[PDB]
C-alpha cells in the first residue's frame, strides 16, 4: 500500500516542482523584462540624478 | 572598518534633540516601481 | 516489521531530498539570474552612486 | 582594531541629546528589490 502511495504523491509533486518552477520562472521573467524596458525608457543617468 | 572618527565642524549650541532630523523624502522603492 | 517500514520511509526521505534541493536549487537560480538581469539593468555602478 | 578615536572637531554646546539624529532615509533592500 504504502509502496505504491509513496510513488504516486511523488511522482506528482514532481510534475508539480517544474510547474512551479515554470511559473515562478516566467513571472520572475516578465517582471525583469517589464523592469528593463523602466530603466531603458528613462535616462540611464536620469535615475541617478532622480537618485 | 565601518566605525571611523564623524568630523562635523559647527561652533554653535544645543539642547534636547540631536541634529540630522530628515526623516522624509521619496525612497527608491516607490521612485522606481512608480 | 521495523526494519521493512524502516527503509521505506528512508528510501522516501532520500527521493523527496533532492526534491526539497532541486526546488531550493531551481528557485535560487531563478532570484539569481532575475538578480543578474536587475543589475545589469541599470549602470554597475548606478546601484553605487545611488548608495 | 575597529574602535578608534571618534574626532569630530565642533566649537558648539548643547543638552539632553546627542548627536547623529539621522532615523531615516532609502536603504539597498528596498532600493534593490524594487
Amino acid at each position: 500500500r504504502v509502496k505504491k502511495v509513496r510513488e504516486m504523491e511523488l511522482i506528482y509533486a514532481r510534475a508539480q516542482l517544474e510547474l512551479e518552477v515554470s511559473k515562478a520562472q516566467q513571472l520572475a521573467n516578465v517582471e525583469a523584462k517589464k523592469f528593463k524596458e523602466m530603466t531603458e525608457a528613462l535616462g540611464p543617468g536620469t535615475i541617478r540624478d532622480l537618485a | 572598518v565601518a566605525g571611523p572618527e564623524m568630523q562635523v565642524k559647527l561652533l554653535q549650541s544645543l539642547g534636547l534633540k540631536s541634529t540630522l532630523i530628515t526623516d522624509g523624502s521619496s525612497p527608491i522603492n516607490l521612485f522606481s516601481t512608480a
